[PDB]
C-alpha cells in the first residue's frame, strides 16, 4: 500500500487508516520520540502539521 | 503568533461572548428537507451556512453578497468551515453545579466553603435547606435545616433568616464568601496551631483561597448558569450510504439537557407543586453532570444500543483520547506499507524500494519534473501521463529518487534506530528489500513482517534524513556505545568456516607470496580453505598518536585466513584475523576497525565482510542431517544407574530410613547430575575427532559437525539447544512451579512420548503467556520514562558546578562485577585525579576519558575517581554538556540540544522483554566492612562484617581464612514503599529502651544536645541496636529492605543515586543487558525535582509546601543578592509517574494520564503553560526545542528578552 | 444513601396518604369555592360587566363565537339569550343604583349583592377571565409600586395615621405642606415628585371610581380565593402522582427515560385537575388517565427521535407497523408493500415513503470488529473538501487566462474582465460594462463577440484548450 493525499476524517482532518480508504500509516508516539531523540525537528514538525 | 495557553475558570459572561446564538429547541434537522432548523442544535443562524457562500433560502448565493446576513432567514454567506469554529449556549433555568469542580476529590467546592461533600451532595440533591443569610438569628451560615425545622424555624422567625435549596444555596454561600478574610482567618489559626491532621487540612483550603484570589476567578463560577455549546461540524449529524445517519452521542446528551431546562420553564409558569419542580431540577442537574462526564455521578446513560453515551471528558480523556489519538500521532501522508525481503547485493545506505510504490510516493514530485522538462502542459497531462505509465514517467522516476532519502520504520519502535533513512533504489516486485546488517536494529525478521515508508518532503527534513537519520551515521548502540551492525547468522557461520583450521589439508605447508596467491592456490584447487601455510603479509599498524608504521613478515596461517585479510583495511594488526572467527571476533574486528580508523572504513569494512561471509557459506554447503545429532551412548548407560539408584531410594523410603521431601529434593539432585554429565558427554563426542596427519599417526581436532559449527561460531544455537537434540530434555516444571521428580528421558532425536510432550506444553504455555503480558508491562514502563525524562535537555556547555560523584570497581563479593574502564568511558574528571601515593597531577579537571586516557588509569592502578555526573549539574534547566560527557551513540562530546532524556528512557526500556570468609586473592586487610586490597592498591575483595584470622593492616595470602525483574525495575523507577522496611536511626545519638506500651514498642535516642527523640517500633522487629551505644544517622535499627526516601533524607543524593543505578543494573547485568549509568542518572535527575519548604523564610513560601527545586533555587539566589534570609528545603524522591504529573506544564501532564484531575487543578488555580518542553511543541504543532529546532527556540528567549 | 433521582422522587411521593371519594368531593368544592371567591372579586369592578355586556352584543349579532364568551351555565342560544338580558337588566338596576340614590344607599349595595348572585351563575371560559384578572392585578401591582416609591421618598407614624383614607387624598399633601418637622424640609421638596406620583394615581382611581379602600378589599379578596384554589389543586395533584406513576410505567425503552415520562404525566394532571367536574358523578381517576396517556404519548412522539417526526406521520407509521403486524401473523411471512397499501387503502409511493422515512441515527462509537479501538465514526470521509489537484488546476487556469487577456488590447481585455468577473469581486450585466466609458450595449456585445473570435483562433487557445 502507498499514498501521497487522498481522504481526510469527518472531524479530525486527518488521513483515514486502512487499504481500503486509501488511508495512511500511523505515526504514533514512539516515532515521535524516536524523532525527538534523533534531533530531527523539521521532519517531526512536517509529519505533524502538514 | 502565541507563546501560552491560559486556562481557569468560565465566568457566564465569558461564556456568552464565546456564542453566537442561544439554543432553544432539540430539533436537529428536518425530515423531508434535511436542512437545519431556526433556534435547533445545528441551526444555520447561530453555528454558519451549510453551504459556500449561500442562505437557507437561497437568495443570496454568491461571493458578491459577502458578509450580508440575509433578512429572510438570518444566515451569514461566508464559509461552511465556521461551523466548526462558531459556539452556541444554552441559558439554564436553574443553576447546575459542575461535576468536574464538586466530584473530582478533592472537591474544591467543599473545600473552599468547609463542608463535607454528602453535606454538599444533600444539598443539591434537594434533600436539605442550607442557611445562606443568617441575619439577626441564632442561625450560622453553612448550617443545614431539614425541611421540618425548616418549616418550624421559618415560624419562629420569618424573613429574618433566608435558607434554601440546591444548587442555587451553594452558589449564594460561594458568591458571600469573602476570601482575604477567610484566608487571614486561617492564617492565624494556622499560627496557633498545633496538631497535624488540622495543619494539613488547613494548609490546603489557605493554599486554594490563596489561588483563587491570585488567578481573578470567582467561586461561584463552579455553578454554571449558561452552558456552551459545541460547534456542529465537531459532533456531526451525516448521511451514510445507503440513507443511514451518523450521528454523535453529544446530540443526545444536549438534547435531553435542553428537553429538560424547557420543561423545567413551562413548569414554572403553570405554577407546580414544589416536588415536580424539585425533580424537574433534578433532572437537569443529573443531563447536565452526564453530558460533561457521563458515569462519574452514577448510573452512565445508554443509548438505543444500549452502551453508555460518551461524554465531553470521553473526548479529551484517555488511551482513545484527542491528545493521545490526534495529538501526540497521527496518520501521515506520503506513506506507504509492505512486506520486507532480504537484499544481500544492497550497501549499507540503500534500501530497495517498489516501483510502484515509489510511483505512488513520489507523484507530486513527477508532476511537477514533467511540467518543467515541458512534455506535460497542465497537470491533468501529467496526472493521465502517470496513470497511463509511459516509459518517461519512468525516467522521470528515477531521476527523483535519484538522491532523496526514505525512511524506514517497523512497530514496535522500542528505540531511535527502528527509523532509519535510506537512500532507495528502484526494483520490481511489491517487497522493500531490507540490508541484512541493519535487521538487528529493526528486530526484523523476514517471516511476513511489514515496514513503513515515509518521504520527507522539505530541504531540511532531506538534510536531516542524510545527517542525522541515515543509516551509515547509526552505527552504535546509543544505549551502551557498542557496534550495532555487527554480523550475525550466515555471514558469521561462512567467516567462522573459512577461518577454520584442519590438519592434513591439502596443499599443507607451501609458501604464498601473499593473500592474492592464497586466492589463486584456493581457486585452482590446489589447496584447500583450511590447510596450513605460510604466507608472506604486509601489515600496517595505526598507532594512538597517528603513527603509520608498515611492516611484512613470514606467518603461519591459513588459506582463508588470507583470503579474508585480502578485504581488511590498512591499519589493523593481523593477529585479529589468524584465529577461528566467531560473532565475538568479527565484533572485535568491526569494533577495532572503528576505534583506529574511523566511520567510512568502517562501513565498507562491515559490507566487504556480509559479503565475504555470505559467499563462503554458500560455498561451504553446511546442512543439518539426522546424523549430525550423535547422541552419546554414555546416555542410557547413565540413565540405567539413575533409575537403579531412583528405585534403592525408594527401597530406604520405603523403610523409613528417609522422609518425603529428603526424597523429592535428592531425586532431583540426581537426575539434575545426571542431565548434567549426559550433556557433558555429548559435548565432549561432539566436539572433537581423530584424523590422520602427514607424519601418518593419529591427532585431535576441533569437529567439522554441522550443529556443533552452528552453535560453536556464534551463529544460532547454544548448548542448551544441542543438549535438548541430542542428549536430555532434563527436569520440567508444573504449571503452579513446582519440578516434576521424573524428568524427560528422550531428546527431540528419539521423540518424546504422549506425557513427555503434555508436561513440554505445560511449560510452553507458561512461556508464551509471559511473553504476551510481559510486553505491554514493558512498554507501559517505557512511556513512563518518556513521560518523565521528556524534559531533559542538554541546553548548556558547563555548568560550572564543582560537585561530582565518587566512582570506583563494582564488587559483590571476591570477584569484581565491571572494571572502572567500563564505568568511566566517557565520563569527565570532575576533581584532579592524583596518583596514588603521589601528588603529581595525572589527569586534568575537564577532560573527557576516552580509551587511551582509560587505559593509562588502568595501566596506574587508580581505584576511586570523581566525575561530573547528570544529577550534580546546576543548569537551571536540562544539563550541560560535561556533565553528560560523551554521546555513545556518536562517540564525541554531547552536542548543543541532543534530548538526553528520551534517549534514556528508551534505552532502558528496550531491553524490558528480555527481562524476566576464606580470602581469594593476595594482599592487606582493611577495616571500615572488611576489604582485602591487592599490593598495587586496588581493593578487589568486599565482604560484609557480621557482628577474624587478620587484624588491620595484616598481609594475607591466597586461600587464608579470614572469617522478578521487570517488576523489580518497576517498582524502583516509582519509589515504592517495601512491605516490611528497614528501621534506620532518624538521629545519631545514644539508644535508650523505653515504656512497652501495649500494642506495640516504642524506643527513645538521646541526641548530642540532650534532647530526646522517641521512634514507634512494631513488636515483631528484632532489635540490633543496644542501649548505651551511640548509633550514627544511616544506621540500620531492624534488617530489611530499605525505601529510597528514607536513604534520601538521612543519607543524601548520593547515596540515593547510588542505590537506585546498582539495583536497577544488578537486575539488567543478570540477564546479560549492558546500559550506562548516565541514563539511570538522568531518570533519577528527574525524580529529584520537588523540594518541601521547612524554614519559610521570607520567600513567598508556606511551610510544608512542595514546590519546585529549579524555583527555590533561583529565588534563593535572588535572595542572597538581596541579603535576605533564604529558604530551608528538603528534597523529595518521587516516582515516574508523581513527578510526570506534577510538572509545571499542565498540557504535558493531561497528555499523560489522569485528565481531569490535572485540568480541574489548573482551571482552578488559574494555570500558564508557557511550552518550553517537547510534549508541548508536539501538541501545538511547533518545532520541539531540541536539535535542530533547538537554536530556533533559542533565539525566541532572546526577543522575549528584549 | 442513594444517588438515582428514581427512588427519592418515589420516597417524596409516598408521603402523601391516598385519597377516597369524599376525599375528591371536598378537593372539588374547595377549588370551586375559591374560583367563585376570584370571580364575585372581578364582578365588583365597573368595567367587568361592560366588557361583558359588549361581548354578548356582538354574539347576539351572530358575528362572534358563542363558545368564546361562556363555557356553561350554573343549575342548582335559546336561554344564553334571555339569561343575558336578564343580566342586562339587573346590570342597568345596578347602575341606577349605583351614585344617584347614593353609593352607602341600600339600592346600591342589594342590587350588587344581587348583581354578584346573577353573575356566580356563569362559567366564563379561562381566556377572557384570566384577561379581566391581568387587568386588575396590572392596576393593583402599579398602585403597590407608587406607594412603596412614597414610602421610600418620605423615609411613617402620620402616613400610617392618614393611609385607611387619605392615602391619595390631597388633604395628606396639604397637611404634610402644613407640618414644620425637623425632617420636612426635605419632604416637602420631595412633595415635588409626589405631586407627579398622586397626579399618576388620579386617572386610575377614576377609572376605577373606587378609592383606594374598595381596591385593597377586592385585591385581598382575589387573592384570598386563588391560594385557597391553588392549595386544593396542589395537594389532588400530589395525591394522585401514584397514579401517575403508574400509567406512566407502560411506555419504557421508547427513546425516552422513565423520569422524563413521570413528568411528562404529570403536567398531564394538572391539566386534568384544572378542568375537572365532580357533577359528572365519575371518579378522578378516569379522567385523569385520558389526560396523563395524551402527555406521554404526544411527548414521546415530539422528543423521543433526534430527526423530529411530525405527529401525523407519527400515527402513521405506528398504524403501519400494527397492520403490517396483523398481516404477518395472518399469513406467516413478512408483507410486501403491494399488500400493505391495499390494506391502508393508500398509495404505494405514500407506504414506500413511510417506510423509508427515518431510521434512528446510528452512533458514531459503535464498535466494528473485534475491537474496543474501532469506531464507526473512524471511517466517515470529509466529502466538502477540494482534492490539491483541483486547486492546482484553478491556480494554473487563473494564470494561464491572465496569460492570454495580457495577448489582447486592453479595452476587449478590460470588457471581458468586467463582463466575466475575473480578478473582480462581482460579474457585470452589459449595462454597467458600458458605464466605464460608453453607455451603449450592442457595442458592448460585438466587442466581447469580437474578442471571443478572436481567442478561438487556434494560434492563442492551445494553452485554454489542454484544461478540457
Ligand atoms: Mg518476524
Ligand atoms: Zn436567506
Ligand atoms: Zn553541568
Amino acid at each position: 500500500h502507498a499514498r501521497s493525499t487522498g481522504s481526510y476524517s469527518l472531524v479530525t482532518q486527518q488521513p483515514l487508516g486502512g487499504k481500503a480508504q486509501f488511508g495512511g500509516q500511523r505515526f504514533g508516539e514512539m516515532e515521535v520520540w524516536a524523532l525527538e531523540a534523533y534531533g530531527a525537528a523539521y521532519t517531526l514538525q512536517e509529519m505533524l502539521t502538514v | 503568533e502565541f507563546d501560552a495557553i491560559k486556562i481557569g475558570l468560565a465566568s457566564p459572561d465569558m461564556i456568552r461572548s464565546w456564542s453566537f446564538g442561544e439554543v432553544k429547541k432539540p430539533e436537529t434537522i428536518n425530515y423531508r428537507t434535511f436542512k437545519p432548523e431556526r433556534d435547533g442544535l445545528f441551526c444555520a443562524r447561530i453555528f454558519g451556512p451549510v453551504k459556500d457562500y449561500e442562505c437557507l433560502c437561497g437568495k443570496y448565493k454568491r461571493l458578491k453578497h459577502r458578509g450580508v446576513i440575509c433578512e429572510k432567514c438570518g444566515v451569514e454567506v461566508t464559509q461552511t468551515k465556521v461551523r466548526r469554529d462558531r459556539m452556541g449556549h444554552i441559558e439554564l433555568a436553574s443553576p447546575v453545579a459542575h461535576i468536574w469542580f464538586l466530584k473530582s476529590l478533592p472537591s474544591r467546592i467543599g473545600l473552599l466553603m468547609d463542608m463535607p461533600l454528602r453535606d454538599i451532595e444533600r444539598v443539591l440533591y434537594f434533600e436539605m435547606y442550607v442557611v445562606t443569610e443568617p441575619g439577626m438569628t441564632d442561625l450560622e451560615r453553612g448550617q443545614m435545616l431539614t425541611e421540618e425545622e425548616y418549616l418550624d424555624r421559618l415560624e419562629e422567625w420569618g424573613d429574618e433568616f433566608t435558607a434554601k435549596m440546591g444548587a442555587e444555596a451553594i452558589k449564594d454561600l460561594l458568591a458571600s464568601m469573602d476570601l482575604p478574610a477567610e484566608a487571614e482567618q486561617m492564617r492565624e489559626e494556622l499560627d496557633t496551631t498545633n496538631s497535624e491532621t488540622k495543619r494539613k487540612k488547613l494548609t490546603k483550603r489557605l493554599k486554594l483561597v490563596e489561588a483563587f484570589v491570585a488567578s481573578g476567578n470567582k467561586p461561584e463560577w463552579m455553578i454554571l448558569t449558561v452552558l456552551p455549546v459545541l460547534p456542529p461540524d465537531l459532533r456531526p449529524l451525516v448521511p451514510l450510504d445507503g440513507g443511514r445517519f451518523a450521528t454523535s452521542d453529544l446530540n443526545d446528551l444536549y438534547r435531553r439537557v435542553i428537553n429538560r431546562n424547557n420543561r423545567l420553564k413551562r413548569l414554572l409558569e403553570l405554577a407546580a407543586p414544589d416536588i415536580i419542580v424539585r425533580n424537574e431540577k433534578r433532572m437537569l442537574q443529573e443531563s447536565v453532570d452526564a453530558l460533561l462526564d457521563n458515569g462519574r455521578r452514577g448510573r452512565a446513560i445508554t443509548g438505543s444500543n444500549k452502551r453508555p453515551l460518551k461524554s465531553l471528558a470521553d473526548m479529551i480523556k484517555g488511551k482513545q483520547g484527542r491528545f493521545r489519538q490526534n495529538l501526540l500521532g497521527k496518520r501521515v501522508d506520503y506513506s506507504g506499507r509492505s512486506v520486507i525481503t532480504v537484499g544481500p547485493y544492497l550497501r549499507l545506505h540503500q534500501c530497495g524500494l517498489p516501483k510502484k510504490m515509489a510511483l505512488e510516493l513520489f507523484k507530486p514530485f513527477i508532476y511537477s519534473k514533467l511540467e518543467t522538462r515541458g512534455l506535460a502542459t497542465t497537470i491533468k497531462a501529467a496526472k493521465k501521463m502517470v496513470e497511463r505509465e509511459e516509459a518517461v514517467v519512468w525516467d522521470i522516476l528515477d531521476e527523483v529518487i535519484r538522491e532523496h532519502p526514505v525512511l524506514l520504520n517497523r512497530a514496535p519502535t522500542l528505540h531511535r534506530l527502528g527509523i532509519q533513512a535510506f537512500e532507495p533504489v528502484l526494483i520490481e516486485g511489491k517487497a522493500i528489500q531490507l540490508h541484512p546488517l541493519v535487521c538487528a536494529a529493526y528486530n526484523a525478521d523476514f517471516d511476513g513482517d511489514q515496514m513503513a515508508v515515509h518521504v520527507p518532503l522539505t530541504l531540511e527534513a532531506q538534510l536531516e534524513a542524510r545527517t542525522l537519520m541515515m543509516s551509515t551515521n547509526n552505527i552504535l548502540s546509543p544505549a551502551s556505545g557498542d557496534p550495532i551492525i555487527v554480523p550475525s547468522q550466515d555471514v558469521v557461520l561462512g567467516l567462522y568456516y573459512m577461518t577454520r583450521e584442519k590438519i592434513n589439508a591439502k596443499g599443507e605447508g607451501m609458501y604464498l607470496t601473499g593473500p592474492a596467491e592464497a586466492e589463486k592456490a584456493y581457486r585452482t584447487k590446489t589447496a584447500e580453505l583450511h590447510a596450513r601455510v605460510k604466507v608472506r603479509i604486509t601489515e600496517t599498524i595505526k598507532h594512538e598518536n597517528g603513527k603509520l608504521t608498515t611492516e611484512t613478515k613470514m606467518i603461519d596461517t591459513t588459506v582463508g585466513r588470507a583470503m579474508l585479510w585480502q578485504i581488511v583495511p590498512k591499519g589493523l594488526p593481523y593477529s585479529l584475523v589468524n584465529q577461528k572467527l566467531g560473532k565475538k571476533q568479527i565484533s572485535n574486528l568491526l569494533n577495532e576497525a572503528y576505534r583506529k580508523l574511523g566511520l567510512k572504513d568502517t562501513v565498507i569494512f562491515a559490507d566487504q565482510i556480509m559479503y565475504t561471509g555470505f559467499a563462503y557459506a554458500a560455498l561451504s554447503g553446511v546442512s543439518v542431517g539426522i546424523d549430525d545429532m550423535v547422541v552419546p551412548a554414555a546416555k542410557y548407560t547413565e540413565i540405567a544407574e539413575a533409575e537403579e539408584e531412583v528405585r534403592e531410594i525408594q527401597e530406604q523410603f520405603q523403610s523409613g530410613l528417609v522422609t518425603a521431601g529428603e526424597r523429592y529434593n535428592k531425586v532431583i539432585d540426581i537426575w539434575a547430575s545426571t542431565n548434567d554429565r549426559v550433556a557433558k558427554a555429548m559435548m565432549e563426542n561432539l566436539s572433537s575427532e581423530q584424523v590422520i596427519n602427514r607424519q601418518g599417526e593419529q591427532e585431535k581436532q576441533e569437529s567439522f559437525n554441522s550443529i556443533y559449527m552452528m552453535a560453536d561460531s556464534g551463529a544460532r544455537g547454544s548448548a542448551a539447544q544441542i543438549r535438548q537434540l541430542a542428549g536430555m530434555r532434563g527436569l520440567m516444571a508444573r504449571p503452579d512451579g513446582s519440578i516434576i521428580e521424573t524428568p524427560i528421558t528422550a531428546n527431540f532425536k528419539e521423540g518424546l512420548n504422549v506425557l513427555q510432550y503434555f508436561i513440554s506444553t505445560h511449560g510452553a504455555r507458561k512461556g508464551l503467556a509471559d511473553t504476551a503480558l510481559k510486553t505491554a508491562n514493558s512498554g507501559y514502563l517505557t512511556r513512563r520514562l518518556v513521560d518523565v525524562a521528556q524534559d531533559v535537555v542538554v541546553t548548556e556547555h558547563d555548568c560550572g558546578t564543582l560537585e561530582g560523584v565518587v566512582m570506583t570497581p563494582h564488587i559483590e563479593g571476591g570477584d569484581v562485577k565491571v572494571a572502572l574502564t567500563e564505568l568511566a568511558l566517557g565520563r569527565v574528571v570532575s576533581e584532579d585525579i592524583l596518583k596514588p601515593g603521589t601528588d603529581e597531577v595525572l589527569i586534568p579537571r575537564n577532560t573527557l576519558l576516552d580509551e587511551k586516557w582509560c587505559k593509562v588509569i588502568n595501566d596506574n592502578s587508580v581505584d576511586q575517581i570523581k566525575v561530573r555526573s547528570v544529577v550534580t549539574c546546576d543548569s537551571d534547566f536540562g544539563c550541560c554538556a560535561q556533565c553528560y560527557g560523551r554521546d555513545l551513540a556518536r562517540g564525541h562530546l554531547v552536542n548543543q540540544g541532543e534530548a538526553v532524556g528520551v534517549i534514556a528512557a528508551q534505552s532502558i526500556g528496550e531491553p524490558g522483554t528480555q527481562l524476566t570468609i576464606q580470602a581469594k586473592n593476595n594482599g592487606s586487610v582493611k577495616l571500615h566492612e572488611l576489604t582485602i586490597i591487592d599490593e598495587f592498591g586496588r581493593t578487589k575483595e568486599k565482604h560484609k562484617l557480621p557482628y577474624l584470622s587478620k587484624a588491620d593492616g595484616d598481609a594475607v595470602a591466597a586461600g587464608e581464612t579470614v572469617a522478578g525483574g521487570l517488576p523489580r525495575v518497576a517498582d524502583l523507577f516509582e519509589a515504592r514503599k517495601p512491605k516490611e522496611p528497614a528501621i534506620l536511626a532518624e538521629h545519631s545519638g545514644t539508644v535508650s529502651f523505653g515504656k512497652e506500651t501495649k500494642g506495640k514498642r516504642r524506643l527513645i535516642i538521646t541526641r548530642d544536645s540532650g534532647d530526646t527523640y522517641e521512634e514507634m517500633i512494631p513488636k515483631h522487629r528484632q532489635l540490633n541496636v543496644f542501649e548505651g551505644e551511640r548509633i550514627e544517622r544511616g544506621d540500620v535499627i531492624a534488617d530489611g529492605p530499605e525505601s529510597p526516601h528514607d536513604i534520601l533524607r538521612l543519607r543524601g543524593i548520593h547515596a540515593v543515586t547510588t542505590y537506585i543505578a546498582n539495583e536497577v543494573q544488578e537486575v539488567y547485568r543478570l540477564q546479560g543487558v549492558k546500559i550506562n549509568d548516565k541514563h539511570i542518572e538522568t531518570i533519577v535527575r528527574q525524580m529529584l525535582r520537588k523540594c518541601t519548604i521547612t524554614f519559610a523564610g521570607d520567600s513567598e513560601f508556606l511551610p510544608g509546601e512542595t514546590v519546585e527545586y529549579s524555583q527555590v533555587k533561583i529565588a534563593n539566589r535572588k535572595l542572597v543578592e538581596e541579603g535576605k534570609e533564604p529558604a530551608r528545603f528538603e528534597r523529595e524522591l518521587l516516582g515516574i509517574t508523581k513527578a510526570s504529573l506534577a510538572t509545571e506544564s499542565f498540557i504535558s501532564a493531561a497528555s499523560f494520564q489522569e485528565t481531569t484531575r490535572v485540568l480541574t487543578e489548573a482551571a482552578v488555580s488559574g494555570k500558564r503553560d508557557d511550552l518550553r518542553g517537547l510534549k508541548e511543541n508536539v501538541i501545538v504543532g511547533r518545532l520541539i526545542p531540541a536539535g535542530t529546532g533547538f537554536a530556533y527556540h533559542q533565539d525566541r528567549q532572546a526577543k522575549r528578552a528584549q | 444513601r442513594t444517588t438515582d433521582p428514581v427512588r427519592m422522587y418515589m420516597r417524596e411521593m409516598g408521603t402523601v396518604e391516598l385519597l377516597t371519594r369524599e376525599g375528591e368531593i371536598d378537593i372539588a368544592k374547595r377549588i370551586e369555592d375559591g374560583i367563585n371567591q376570584v370571580q364575585s372579586a372581578i364582578a365588583e369592578y365597573p368595567g367587568t360587566i361592560p366588557y361583558i355586556l359588549e361581548q354578548f352584543d356582538r354574539v347576539q349579532a351572530e358575528e362572534l363565537r358563542l363558545t368564546d364568551l361562556i363555557s356553561g351555565f350554573v343549575d342548582p342560544p335559546e336561554l344564553a339569550r334571555e339569561k343575558f338580558n336578564e343580566l342586562r337588566g339587573k346590570f342597568q338596576n345596578l347602575q341606577l343604583a349605583v351614585n344617584e340614590f347614593g353609593r352607602d344607599s341600600h339600592q346600591a349595595s342589594e342590587a350588587s349583592d344581587l348583581v354578584l348572585d346573577i353573575f356566580r351563575e356563569f362559567r366564563l371560559t379561562p381566556k377572557q377571565f384570566d384577561h379581566l384578572v391581568e387587568t386588575l392585578r396590572t392596576s393593583m401591582d402599579r398602585v403597590r409600586t407608587q406607594e412603596r416609591l412614597v414610602m421610600k421618598a418620605v423615609v411613617k407614624k402620620s402616613f400610617i395615621a392618614l393611609f385607611t383614607g387619605n392615602e391619595s387624598n390631597e388633604e395628606w399633601l396639604d397637611k404634610v405642606l402644613a407640618s414644620d418637622k425637623p425632617y420636612v424640609a426635605k419632604v416637602r421638596e420631595q412633595e415635588e415628585e409626589i405631586r407627579r406620583s398622586i397626579q399618576k394615581l388620579q386617572m386610575i382611581e377614576q377609572e376605577t371610581s373606587l378609592s383606594v379602600e374598595r381596591i385593597k378589599d377586592i385585591s385581598h379578596r382575589m387573592s384570598i380565593g386563588e391560594a385557597k384554589a391553588r392549595r386544593a389543586k396542589k395537594e389532588m395533584v400530589e395525591a394522585n402522582l401514584r397514579l401517575v406513576i403508574s400509567i406512566a410505567k407502560k411506555y419504557t425503552n421508547r427513546g425516552l427515560q422513565f423520569l422524563d415520562l413521570i413528568q411528562e404525566g404529570n403536567i398531564g394532571l394538572m391539566k386534568a385537575v384544572d378542568k375537572f367536574e365532580y357533577r359528572r358523578g365519575y371518579k378522578f381517576s378516569t379522567y385523569a388517565t385520558w389526560w396523563i396517556r395524551q402527555a406521554i404519548t404526544r411527548s414521546i412522539a415530539d422528543q423521543a427521535r433526534t430527526i423530529r417526526i411530525p405527529v401525523h406521520m407519527i400515527e402513521t407509521i405506528n398504524k403501519l407497523n400494527r397492520i403490517s403486524r396483523q398481516m404477518l401473523q395472518e399469513m406467516g411471512r413478512e408483507p410486501l408493500p403491494e399488500e400493505l397499501a391495499e390494506r391502508m387503502q393508500m398509495p404505494e409511493d405514500k407506504i414506500r415513503k413511510v417506510l423509508k422515512i427515518a431510521k434512528e441515527p446510528i452512533s458514531m462509537e459503535t464498535p466494528i470488529g473485534d475491537d474496543e479501538d474501532s469506531h464507526l465514526g473512524d471511517f466517515i470521509e470529509d466529502t466538502t473538501l477540494e482534492l490539491p489537484l483541483d486547486s492546482a488546476t484553478a491556480t494554473s487556469l487563473k494564470a494561464a487566462t491572465r496569460d492570454v487577456l495580457a495577448g489582447l488590447t486592453p479595452r476587449e481585455a478590460k470588457v471581458l474582465r468586467m463582463r466575466f468577473g475575473i480578478d473582480m469581486n462581482t460579474d457585470h450585466t452589459l449595462e454597467e460594462v458600458g458605464k466605464q466609458f460608453d453607455v451603449t450595449r450592442e457595442r458592448i456585445r460585438q466587442i466581447e463577440a469580437k474578442a471571443l473570435r478572436k481567442l478561438r483562433h487556434p494560434s492563442r487557445s492551445e494553452v485554454l484548450r489542454s484544461f478540457l
